């Protein structure tokens, strides 16, 4: 049995980046929002 | 420097240590008997190498968790291969 | 392995007296064999 | 044909087998 | 323990054989030579220990009383023939009762206390060892133990 051995999962990072609240989705929103700018996008990332 | 930075990038060391946490080393019954005939005792030698080698390993290694018994190969933790090889070398050189 | 060199050489022997059974040393198979014998001897020889 | 017969034979018979002085030996 | 005087006299005769001075004292090299010539088995480590014990005095010569004490201390240690048999069985990988001459020669030449290849040839010729033929470990041990 492999009971002791466990799978180290990096899926939370993938969920954080790709899904909502990720920097790519926020960048897409800033692009679609008329006031998208680098500073406001960065502070949006930090706040979220 | 190149090797360590590229291994950090690849993250191979993480897989290495993860496998080291369990039983990375594996040894076949026939392979173990052939390699460890010196530590194998004549009185314990029998037709079935499985049980005899298991008993010899138990005598040599006190902790059960160190070795993982299997149907075909025995699996080991980090230090047992080095320990057994050191004992085998010492026995052989003393006999010679 | 240096250990397997003796096994290789012993098998080469076994084949050569097998040839002696058929008395085919005149055939020349040993002449095909010397590459293996040379490799085995080189492995057996000390390389210090 | 002889080579085809002997092809799987040699590896097990010659090297993998441990001579004592699908399994094939020197005597095989 | 007290050694029998017959053995003491035999030891003195053996000492006098190689004692080129005749004074009952000789160099540690011939000390080990006659130690082996007695049929006993001292380790070269034990030989060096005995040599340094003698050199502590600084003489470099083995006086007969200290030689007898050395004889007694050697008599303290006595390995058994079965131990040698098991040691040879260890190198008998085949277990057929026979061992290979060339591999035994390599074992002798390149393990632990390496000795001269001429001594290996001496073993081969004296023990009628075939150059390639398998040699029984047990017969070698028996004719070795005959003494």
């Amino acid at each position: 049995p492999w009971t002791l051995i466990d799978f180290y999962d990096n899926q939370p990072c993938i969920n954080l980046i790709e899904s909502k609240l990720g920097i790519l989705d926020l960048l897409d929103e800033e692009c679609k929002m008329p006031k998208g700018t680098d500073d406001t996008w960065a502070q949006k990332l930090y706040n979220t | 420097k190149r090797a360590v930075q590229q291994l950090r990038a690849c993250g191979v060391l993480e897989t290495i240590r993860i496998s080291a946490a369990g039983f990375p080393s594996r040894w076949t019954y026939q392979e173990f008997f052939s390699r460890y005939r010196v530590l194998m005792k004549q009185k314990d030698v029998l037709g079935d190498r499985k049980q005899t080698c298991k008993n010899v390993l138990e005598k040599l290694i006190l902790d059960k968790d160190k070795y993982q018994f299997g149907k075909t190969k025995i699996f080991f933790r980090a230090g047992q291969v080095a320990y057994l090889e050191k004992l085998r070398a010492d026995k052989l050189r003393a006999a010679c | 392995s240096w250990s397997k060199g003796m096994q290789i050489r012993y098998n080469v022997s076994q084949l050569e007296e097998w040839l002696r059974d058929k008395n085919l040393m005149n055939s020349g198979a040993k002449e095909t064999l010397e590459p293996l014998i040379q490799a085995a001897q080189l492995l057996q020889v000390k390389k210090k | 044909v002889l080579e085809n017969i002997l092809q799987p034979m040699i590896v097990s018979g010659m090297l993998e087998h441990e001579t004592i002085q699908g399994t094939y030996t020197l005597d095989s | 323990d007290q050694l029998t005087e017959e053995q003491i006299a035999e030891f003195k005769e053996a000492f006098s054989l190689f004692d080129k001075d005749g004074d009952g004292t000789i160099t540690t090299k011939q000390l080990g030579t006659v130690m082996r010539s007695l049929g006993q088995n001292p380790t070269e480590a034990e030989l060096q220990d005995m040599i340094n014990e003698v050199d502590a005095d600084g003489n470099g010569t083995i006086d007969f009383p200290q030689f007898l004490t050395m004889m007694a201390r050697k008599m303290k240690d006595t390995d058994s023939e079965e131990e040698i048999r098991e040691a040879f069985r260890v190198f008998d990988k085949d277990g057929n009762g026979y061992i290979s001459a060339a591999q035994l020669r390599h074992v002798m030449t390149n393990l632990g206390e390496k000795l001269t290849d001429e001594e290996v040839d001496e073993m081969i010729r004296e023990a009628d060892i075939d150059g390639d033929g398998q040699v029984n470990y047990e017969q070698f041990v028996q004719m070795m133990t005959a003494k």
